């Protein structure tokens, strides 16, 4: 059982190691998206104050 | 009177002779007993 233990503690370590690799690249690929569209929406906003 | 004294003498020559095994075979179960302590403090650990 002991042996079942620690075959059981690698299979929950590296599982977290794979989630927090999915959660760190959702947040950087969002992030970057966000700042993307940030800036296209406030390029518009310059045009108009320039059209102004 | 000296049949006592040879019984005396001779007795414990025959003691000493076998003192060494009594203890090997009294420490050879207490093994025994320390696998199930082993056994507890690997369920402990797990």
């Amino acid at each position: 059982d002991l042996a079942d233990a620690q075959a059981q503690v690698k299979q929950e370590l590296d599982a977290a190691k794979a989630q927090a690799a999915q959660l760190i690249e959702q947040a950087n690929r969002r992030a970057a998206q966000l700042i993307e569209e940030a800036r296209t929406q406030a390029a518009a906003e310059g045009e108009r104050i320039r059209q102004q | 009177l000296i049949g006592q004294a040879i019984a005396f003498a001779f007795f414990v020559a025959f003691c000493m002779k076998f003192v060494w095994p009594p203890l090997i075979n009294a420490i050879s179960e207490r093994q025994r007993k320390i696998a199930d302590g082993l056994n507890a403090a690997e369920k402990a650990k797990a």
